[PDB]
């Protein structure tokens, strides 16, 4: 049977509740599972790619995207509604924060002004939301690294060590069996692909997983060497060799 | 009938792909005169039955064809307004073709300011297609053209044409024809060759009486422009017709 | 039905009906009263107090003020009163600039009811579930004044009148005790003309009233709790009986 | 069960509502159409050569088959083939060629097939959203020869996935090609594929689109394409009176 | 009956308006959130619904906000709809201060930022805010001050309030203990007891909550928004003896 | 087929199958409502009439305004919903006295009986191909009683519909089809001003629920010379009367 | 640029008591030149009204065909009424005002 | 005989292609009054009937002028009348100004067969539940019309619209070959349409004040006769 | 504006079977002659003509919609060959109001146009209209200094209404001629080259 509160959004049923975010928090919880978890010096993201074919380059998208070099992300759930999302959020730390700051942003400031292009689709009919999810995560110089959840409701709820998608419950109650206070990356790190060891099947090498890092400065990912202030990049997304051997240390 | 709420709107897609409110549209066609046009050797010849429901309405005024600047014809076998308001488009954009370019417009950019143009009509919901499905050809630099218009959007290029309820029948005419003559029927005697069909094609409508009308384009005989007919030339193409079927 | 639902369609007979059902949401609310004399003219509104933890300083008094010379009233849920009042004084005092004399009080009540009659015109709006009382003079003139303002988009003038809850108790004792041409002619007989049309209705509380009265030279005054008390009192001994 | 509760409880008409399941239904029912032609086409890389093929039917005789053509050359160096309607293509065709030209005009050279299977698919997205326009009923690939990139091969669905395949065929009969090209890379763990001529390379895929499809063809019943640096282009019939004589 | 439920502007028979009623039971689902005014500073609370181990729960105030050095705010409703209309309302603050070049008083911006939730149960195929608040300032005119906004656009001055879930007892067990002085810190104990004695669970922790306060106590009078962090209500919670 | 009616009623703009929209023929049923009116036409002089529909004995009856001037020449009545006449006759005026710029001259009449049936046609296209401005069209039946030049004293019934007619004695309203028969057989071409007032005041007497006196009642009548008028209480006591003074003899 | 420049003529045009007339030139000149030698001026604008334009010539023929206009909307709306020149005497102060600038 | 939807919008079609609310439309004239036309090489009329309400009330305008070469007869819903001639006062209006020309009476229908076509495309709207005829004398000779909702126009040697018609239609189509040869005796064709009227009545008798007619010629305006100045044809 | 390709005068005249107007072919630049390859009469069906003066940029401007006005009159009149075809009446309100609502716009167009041709009844048609919109006749007109210089030449020939039916063709293409003469003689931007037009309501148009 039908509710008749649940074909739209703008409508209250008797216990205050509203139809079709609901239903949406389930497209994702149907969708591919992807995480990320934290750590003292860094924070680390990471999914895989269930390659529908095999004559399918699962190199040329990529489900972790750079919003700004300290900060990057990765969803779990539908696609088209992740590469629509990032394209209008990177531009917003361009347009309403760093052109009259003259720097990018911090990392909850950022997510503020995804979560309203999240729920600018939530108010009106005529607009299915985001059937997704995210998992920003970044760093700052005065609240230091970070974690951050961002649902389709536009909520963003804060973490430590979390995952989403179908395998979620799975790997949280693996998260806490193994995770602490005082962590540090490279043993962060581990961790989250010995976490998805289990939520997967088949082959799990790095052409079917991509994950990232938060860290101290990449300058050589700079270019333009002689400034002795500009500290580049704090985010890379680790190879497939340089994954491709710690499994053999596993 | 086989859904009875993919039918109520336009804009959805049927569990089978389908949107049926064009595939009912195609069934107001059906219920029109004939019309059609051969391609030539040098130009192209249209035609149509123009039925009469009355005695009292004037010959040869009351005419459907409607020329578009002076080197393509559209004419229609439908519902005849929607037609109408359809070359009165093309009508004004071709100009806008002109105005910019200064070349008469080519037929096929012709068509795809048609063509894609009634393809936004299956994609709103507010709106309704077209019951049309008309045909246009003419001339230009690189020979001669012609095509059908259909109210999915679709054209295709045609060396013969023919729509409404004499559909079955002159898709035979126009067959036998293109074996007999791959080298290019002259423009002198496609014409009576039309009046042949469009008296062999009123068979579903034997009781009422009509007019014939024809209207023609091709290089050596009008020098390239578009034009009707008057005169001995249809005459003898009426005395050439009736004859052969009796 | 059917025809029960919108603002823009007829049933069968003539009648529009969601009008008709916003007067029903006036009947769930506390009632008011207006009577006017000569030299004064009055309101009263029956108030709560049913809470204990709520300040009382700033009791929700229906009484809004226009001007100086002009007073209100209103009935129906409060949401939207704020609203016309919001709207209406902005009228008085766009009006005396563009102009410098102020309201005809028929100029400001063709004002408040118009804004009535724009949201129940088209869908997609919602009328107001309310209706006023009107009590103010002109400037340089006597005649006490009324009128009553409705979201059908209509207004009426009205020598005494009762709305809210019960006012269907209220009026019929006023067509008794009133007579249009013999009027009060004292501030002091509205008032008791107009405390004891309240108690019918209103348990026999005094903490549970207030009123409000208006006069010349741009004058208007709150009345004291205790100063009713005494209105209260000495006509409950006029019914020692 | 599946969409019984589907069919009767809406969820089928408005392409904004999602059905408790997840699943909105709409464009899982465009691709129905995508089938409607009963056609199936193919693409695969070169050295530096790229080629795709269709079918191209046999209809009543009236048709001018100049003009019956699933494959528009878009600008140079870019061209795409369809799988779908007709007029579902077209406004998908028109809306790229007036695209792939302003960046020409804004940015100072000629767009790839990536951005360009980006940017359309950006698009397929948003009529997902809102209720603008009912999503085109295709499934349409691009194709290139690019400079950064060499040969490469792109698709689009009308939700907006995308991605660049090595090969890939596409219709109602892709299990039967697709086995048909997947055994044959294992062979040999070439993304690409060998014969440095844009001819050789067409003969490697013509005969794999007969042995796995299902009977014998003429030079009418085809319509083949290319791409190569600096151009993009169609083809002439005797490429395969030069086949069969070989063999 | 003929449905009469559909739309905001529909107006039953008998006059009332549903749709705007089910927001009133959309606040049932929130979290607790409680202000007391004292003689000399109001004292705000809250507590919180979800509470699990590994997300920081430490420095994250969700509900309580401010709108300036002398108002402060403590939500009860879905939280989609809270960065809306808390912006708007610093917006409308400053915009008020930068051209009468004085502060804010909270009988404005309540009664404006209240109208803005009626302007949305009357016009349009909107919906009406799911939200509540617990303002707590101070001005000139009547100094210390509680007040509190519905999600119909309805608000009203108080002493003592509890929103959200369970106050049906949350103020049944206040107003038979609120004495009319109680200074300050007699209050938060008293806050404590209320939330303490009506939750659902029993550990009433440090991560839970958060309970800010007003003062004007210091000399050379000003104003104060002492928010309280982990550390200190810990001090709060085993003074009490939980 | 029996469902022409139960399906069709609703929407403006849906054609029944019997040719007719009804939520048209629905708003003519509404003026059917309300009190009564009449209007007659002379030679000498236009005269209207209406009850008032006492509604309670406290109410300054003064207010409700079903008989207005318009202008010096012209004159109104009106037996409909009330609220969308001030939206009518707000605009009604405003032509004549727009006119008088524009031309210089006390307008016709049959003109603006044009101009506000050109208004109650705004659920749709107006002449000039404005597109609209309402959904909701209005019981406001009018009688517009005036004097031109070109053809002396007239009167019209303006319907929302937007058709109208210039009837010679009509009386529209509740108490209608009582009274339309009545005037049927007593107009004459002949008659004086006088002969019409005790007329409309007695057709009016029996028609109504109440009895007839000068409070529940009045009357107005214009004329080429003095102007629109609306008459005295005192005034019309006169007549009323001077009625049964000619009744028992 | 100059958007308006001069013509010519001299016009005069008198009310008896129970008639009137009107008198006009019938020259055009640019410049002392003869731009032409008989070109009218003065118009039965309908219901017996004459009226003319002296000075600028454009300008003085496109006010007239708006009241050779305005005069026939006054019958097809009013019902073929005869318009006297009352009116016209502020029918025309408007058709001028909508130019004041 | 039971519901069917597919009936409620012009937007949609049947299952076979039938618009509908035009075919509903075109029904309403059958519940409008009776009006004809006739024709010949030199002179055009038409013949009109009214309708009243109670023998005090005033009659229905029936003709209206919309330019000295053209006219029109209403049958049906007038407000979608008053409509479609103030569309056209305007463009025989526009001609004058801008090129100083005689309107041509079959740019006019055409003119009228698109105004009533978009309506009938999309949601709003109605299609204009009225049908009207045309007249006039430009350069091209005499002309006549007869114009639907639809769109559709035609032009032929006289016709009818409205209820109790087809007892004319039969008749007109009789005389076809008598009432086009004459020319310059206006006086007899119109006795022609009065004949033609009254074949198509239920005692009505035609008294005077129920008729209306128009008229144009080779060089005679369109000129109506209503009332006293019509009892010559009686 | 302010032109920098503007022409040169024109000649017209009426006479008893029609009229006769010309020009010269040449393209200035200042004192400067660059081009002389250009036309100025731009035929409409075969009654009827157009002189132009003033900016050539326009003059392309003028030809390019007069010939769509005709194509757009061919649109659903198939009579439309014979007798309601555009004469010349038809035409030059569209030149005039054209231009009175392009001044009051103020982006004029600096030409000075006239027309010539017949009705389909057969009497003379003859007008003008420089940029501000201002329109006459006369059975003689010209442009520029043509009209300072020879128009009283050929009011000579041509006095006034009256002597319009004493004249012929050959005397009246014997006058702008030597007018034509005159210009080439003494005109300061003037070429040798020349473009005829007449008319005649029985055999009709020619050309140079």
């Amino acid at each position: 049977m039908t509710d008749r509160y649940s074909f739209s959004l703008t409508t209250f049923s008797p216990s205050g509740k509203l139809g079709q975010i609901d239903y949406a928090l389930t497209a994702v919880k149907q969708g591919v599972t992807s995480l990320g978890i934290k750590a003292t010096n860094g924070v680390v993201i990471a999914t895989e790619k269930k390659s529908s074919s095999p004559l399918a380059m699962s190199e040329t998208l990529s489900k972790v995207s750079l919003l700004t070099p300290d900060i990057g992300a990765v969803y779990s759930g539908m696609g088209p509604d992740y590469r629509v999302l990032v394209d209008k959020s990177r531009k917003v730390a361009h347009t309403s924060y760093k052109r009259i700051y003259g720097e990018y942003p911090p990392t909850k400031l950022l997510v503020s002004e995804v979560a309203k292009i999240m729920q600018e689709a939530t108010q009106s009919g005529g607009v299915r939301p985001f059937g997704v999810s995210l998992l920003i995560a970044g760093h700052d110089e005065f609240n230091g690294f970070s974690l951050y959840q961002v649902d389709p409701s536009g909520s963003y709820f804060p973490w430590k060590a979390t995952a989403i998608g179908k395998g979620s419950v799975a790997a949280k109650t693996f998260l806490e069996k193994r995770w602490n206070d005082e962590l540090e990356l490279e043993d962060a790190i581990h961790i989250a692909l010995l976490t998805l060891k289990e939520s997967v099947e088949g082959e799990f090498n790095g052409d079917t997983i991509e994950l990232a890092i938060i860290g101290d400065e990449n300058p050589d990912l700079l270019g333009y060497t002689g400034i002795p202030t500009d500290k580049g990049p704090r985010f890379r997304k680790l190879t497939s060799q340089e994954i491709n051997d710690r499994l053999e240390a596993l | 009938s086989i859904g009875t709420g993919y039918d109520l709107s336009n804009s959805v897609f049927s569990p089978d792909g389908r949107n049926f409110q064009v595939e009912y549209a195609v069934k107001a066609v059906e219920n029109g005169t004939t019309s059609i046009g051969i391609k030539c050797n040098d130009g192209v010849v249209f035609a149509v039955e123009k039925l009469i429901t009355s005695k009292l309405l004037v010959p040869q005024k009351n005419v459907k064809i409607q020329v578009v600047d002076r080197h393509i014809g559209c004419v229609y076998s439908g519902l005849i307004p929607d037609g109408r308001h359809l070359v009165n488009r093309g009508r004004e954009e071709a100009a806008s073709f002109k105005k910019l370019y200064k070349t008469p417009i080519p037929i096929p950019a012709f068509a795809d300011r048609l063509g894609q143009y009634v393809q936004a009509h299956t994609l709103y919901n507010s709106v309704r297609p077209f019951g049309v499905s008309t045909i246009f050809g003419g001339v230009d630099k690189n020979g001669a053209h012609l095509y059908m218009l259909e109210p999915s959007g679709s054209y295709w290029g045609y060396k013969g044409a023919a729509t409404g309820k004499g559909r079955q029948s002159a898709k035979a005419e126009l067959e036998k024809l293109v074996d007999h003559h791959p080298e290019g029927l002259s423009a002198r005697e496609a014409v009576k060759q039309a009046a042949k069909i469009i008296y062999l094609a009123h068979e579903d409508n034997k009781e009422k009486d009509f007019e014939l009308e024809i209207s023609w384009c091709s290089l050596s005989e009008t020098n390239g422009l578009h034009k009707f007919v008057k005169g001995d030339l249809l005459q003898e193409a009426i005395d050439f017709a009736q004859k052969e079927i009796n | 039905s059917g025809y029960d639902r919108a603002l823009s369609i007829f049933s069968p007979d003539g009648h529009i009906f969601q009008v008709e059902y916003a007067l029903e949401a006036v009947k769930r609310g506390t009632c008011a009263v207006g009577v006017k004399g000569k030299n004064c003219v009055v309101l009263g509104c029956e108030r709560r107090s049913t809470l204990k933890l709520q300040d009382t300083r700033i009791t929700p008094s229906k009484v809004s003020k226009i001007d100086s010379h002009v007073v209100l009233s209103f009935s129906g849920l409060n949401a939207d009163s704020r609203i016309l009042i919001e709207k209406a004084r902005v009228e008085a005092q766009s009006h005396r600039l563009t102009l410098e004399d102020p309201v005809t009080v028929e100029y400001l009540t063709r004002y408040v009811a118009g804004v009535q009659q724009r949201y129940t015109q088209s869908g997609g709006v919602r009328p107001f579930g309310v209706s006023t009382l009107i009590a103010g003079f002109d400037p340089r003139d006597d005649e006490p004044k009324l009128y009553q303002t409705e979201p059908s988009g209509i207004y009426s003038s009205w020598s005494a009148q009762t709305i809210g809850r019960n006012s269907k108790t209220v009026r019929e004792f006023l067509e008794k005790n009133y007579d249009r041409k013999e009027p009060p002619a004292t501030v002091e007989e509205c008032v008791k003309l107009t405390v004891r049309s309240l108690l019918e209705v209103v348990q026999t509380g005094a903490k549970n009233i207030e009123i409000t009265v208006v006069k010349p030279d741009s004058d208007i005054v709150a009345l004291s709790s205790e100063e009713i008390n005494q209105y209260v009192t000495q006509i409950e001994q006029e019914k020692q009986e | 069960s599946g969409a019984a509760a589907a069919s009767a409880a809406g969820y089928d008409r408005h392409i904004t509502i999602f059905s408790p399941e997840g699943r909105l239904y709409q464009v899982e029912y465009a691709f129905k159409a995508t089938n409607q032609t009963n056609i199936n086409s193919l693409a695969v890389r070169g050295k530096d050569c790229t080629v795709v093929i269709s079918q191209k039917k046999v209809p009543d005789k009236l048709l001018d088959p100049t003009t019956v053509s699933y494959i528009f050359c878009i600008s140079r160096t870019i061209g795409m083939v369809v799988n779908g309607p007709i007029p579902d293509a077209r406004n998908a065709a028109l809306r790229a060629k007036a695209e792939a030209a302003e960046f020409r005009y804004k940015y100072g050279y000629d767009m790839p097939c990536d951005v360009l299977a980006k940017r359309m698919a950006n698009l397929s997205q948003i009529y997902t959203q809102r209720a603008y326009m009912r999503p085109l009923g295709v499934i349409l690939t691009f194709v290139s020869v690019d400079e950064e990139l060499g040969p490469s091969i792109y698709k689009t669905d009308p939700a907006g996935y995308y991605v660049g395949y090595k090969a890939t065929a596409t219709g109602p009969k892709q299990q039967e090609i697709t086995t048909n090209l997947e055994n044959h890379f294992k062979k040999s763990k070439i993304d690409h594929i060998n014969e440095e001529s844009w001819e050789k390379v067409v003969e490697f895929a013509i005969t794999h689109m007969i042995d796995a499809l299902g009977t014998e063809f003429s030079k009418n019943d085809l319509e083949v394409g290319v791409a190569t640096k600096d151009k993009f282009f169609t083809l002439s019939a005797e490429n395969i009176e030069e086949r069969l004589v070989a063999i | 009956s003929r449905r009469y439920d559909s739309r905001t502007t529909i107006f039953s028979p008998e006059g009332r308006l549903y749709q705007v009623e089910y927001a009133l039971e959309s606040i049932s689902h929130a979290g607790t959130a409680i202000g007391i005014m004292a003689s000399d500073g109001i004292v705000l609370a809250a507590e919180r619904k979800v509470t699990s181990t590994l997300l920081e729960q430490d420095t994250s105030t969700e509900k309580l906000y401010k709108l300036n050095d002398k108002i402060a705010v403590a939500v009860a409703g879905l939280t989609a709809d809270a960065e809306i209309l808390i912006n708007t309302a610093r917006i409308h603050a400053q915009n008020y201060l930068k051209t009468y070049n004085e502060d804010i008083p909270v009988e404005i911006l309540v009664r404006r930022l209240s109208d803005i939730k009626q302007g949305y149960t009357q016009h349009g195929g909107l919906r009406p805010f799911g939200v509540s608040f617990i303002y707590a300032g101070y001005d000139d005119r009547y100094g210390y001050q509680l007040y509190t906004s519905n999600p119909s656009g309805n608000y009203t001055g108080w002493k003592a309030i509890s929103v959200g879930a369970n106050t049906s007892a949350a103020q049944t067990l206040l107003q038979m203990d609120y004495k009319d002085d109680m200074k300050v810190d007699d209050a938060i104990e008293l806050a404590l007891k209320t939330l303490s004695k009506t939750t659902d669970s029993s550990a009433l922790t440090y991560d839970r909550l958060e309970f800010a306060t007003i003062r004007k106590g210091a000399n050379d009078g000003e104003v104060y928004q002492k928010i309280f962090k982990p550390q200190e209500i810990k001090d709060i919670l085993v003074k009490t003896g939980i | 087929m029996f469902l022409t009616r139960s399906e069709y009623d609703r929407g403006v703009s849906t054609f029944s199958p019997e040719g007719r929209l009804f939520q048209v023929e629905y708003s003519l049923e509404a003026i059917k409502l309300g009190s009564t009116a009449i209007g007659i036409a002379t030679k000498e002089g236009v005269v209207l009439g209406v009850e008032k529909r006492a509604t309670s004995p406290l109410l300054e009856s003064d207010s409700i305004e079903k008989i207005v001037e318009i202008d010096r020449h012209i004159g109104c009545a009106m037996s409909g919903l009330t609220a969308d006449a001030r939206s009518m006759i707000e605009h009604a005026r405003t032509a004549a006295v727009t006119h008088n710029l524009y031309y210089d001259e006390d307008i016709n009449v049959e003109s603006l009986t044009q101009s506000v049936c050109d208004l109650a046609l705004r659920f749709g296209e107006g002449a000039s191909g404005e597109e609209r401005l309402m959904s909701r069209p209005f019981g406001v039946a009018l009688l517009i009683a005036g004097h031109d030049a070109d053809d002396g004293y007239q009167l019209f019934h303006a319907e929302p519909s937007g058709t109208f007619y210039r009837y010679n004695a009509k009386a529209i309203g509740s108490g209608s089809e009582g009274a339309q028969a009545e005037l049927l057989n007593e107009w004459h071409s002949s008659l004086t001003l006088k002969e019409a007032e005790l007329l409309v005041l007695k057709i009016l007497k029996q028609v109504m629920e109440e009895k007839l006196d000068e409070n529940n009642a009045q009357l107005s009548c214009i004329t080429k010379q003095d102007g629109f008028k609306i008459y005295d209480n005192e005034k019309t006591a006169e007549l009323i009367k001077e009625l049964k003074e000619k009744e028992a003899a | 640029f100059n958007p308006y420049g001069d013509n010519g003529g001299t016009i005069l045009g008198i009310a008896g008591e129970d008639f009137a007339v009107l008198a006009g030139d019938t020259r055009n000149i640019t410049d002392y030149s003869i731009n032409s030698r008989y070109e009218p001026k003065v118009f039965d604008c309908g219901d017996n009204i004459v009226m003319s334009a002296n000075g600028f010539a454009a300008d003085g023929d496109a006010l007239v065909k708006r009241f050779k206009n305005s005069v026939k909307w006054y019958h097809f709306d009013h019902n073929d009424k005869k318009l006297s020149i009352n009116s016209a005497a502020r029918n025309i102060q408007h058709l001028l005002y909508g130019k004041r600038f | 005989m039971f519901r069917n939807n597919y009936d409620g919008d012009t937007v949609t079609f049947s299952p076979t292609g039938r618009l509908f609310q035009v075919e509903y439309a075109l029904e309403a004239i059958k519940q409008g009054s009776v009006t004809v036309g006739l024709r010949s090489n030199t002179h055009a009329v038409l013949v009109a009937l009214k309708r009243n309400a109670d023998e005090l009330s005033s009659y229905q305008k029936k003709i209206i002028k919309c330019d000295e070469h053209m006219g029109l007869s209403l049958a049906g819903l007038a407000p979608d009348a008053r409509v479609l001639s103030n569309y056209l006062r305007q463009q025989c209006n526009y001609s004058s100004l801008v090129f100083n020309r005689k309107l041509a009476v079959e740019r006019a229908g055409h003119l009228l067969c698109d105004k009533a076509q978009k309506n009938t495309q999309s949601y709003g709207g109605r299609p204009y539940g009225v049908g009207l005829l045309i007249i006039g004398y430009d350069k091209s000779g005499a002309h006549l019309l007869e114009f639907q909702p639809s769109g559709n126009v035609t032009e032929l040697y006289g016709t009818a619209i409205g209820a109790r018609s087809q007892g004319a239609k039969t008749y007109l189509e009789r005389t076809l070959d008598t009432f086009i040869k004459i020319d310059g005796n206006p006086d007899e064709l119109i006795k022609a349409g009065v004949e033609a009227i009254s074949q198509s009545l239920r005692d009505e008798s035609l008294t005077v004040d129920n008729l209306s007619i128009a008229i144009v010629g080779k060089d005679t305006p369109f000129t109506i006769y209503d009332g006293e100045a019509v009892a010559k044809y009686i | 504006q302010q032109p920098i390709v503007t022409g040169t005068s024109v000649i017209s005249m009426k006479y008893d079977n029609g009229v006769i107007i010309a020009a010269d072919n040449l393209g200035s630049y200042g004192s400067l002659l660059r081009f002389n390859g250009v036309e100025r009469l731009i035929p409409v069906g075969d009654n009827t003509v157009v002189g132009i003066s003033g900016d050539i940029s326009d003059m392309q401007h003028i030809e390019r919609l007069l010939k769509d006005l005709v194509t757009e009159n061919a649109y659903d009149n198939p009579l439309a060959d014979a007798e309601e075809a555009l004469e010349p009446s038809y035409i030059f309100e569209y030149l005039a109001t054209v231009m009175y609502q392009r001044r009051s716009k103020m982006n004029p167009l600096w030409n000075a146009i006239i027309v010539a041709g017949v009705q389909s009844n057969g009497d003379q048609f003859l007008r003008y209209v420089n940029l501000l919109g201002v329109t006459y006749s006369s059975p003689t007109l010209a442009t520029g200094f043509g009209a300072h210089m020879a128009n009283p030449l050929l009011r000579k020939v041509v006095d006034r209404e009256s002597d319009i039916p004493k004249t012929t063709v050959q005397v009246a293409e014997e006058a702008i001629v030597n007018a034509m003469r005159v210009l080439y003689y003494r005109d300061a931007r003037s070429s040798r080259n020349f473009s005829l037009a007449i008319i005649d309501k029985n055999t009709g148009l020619t050309f140079k």
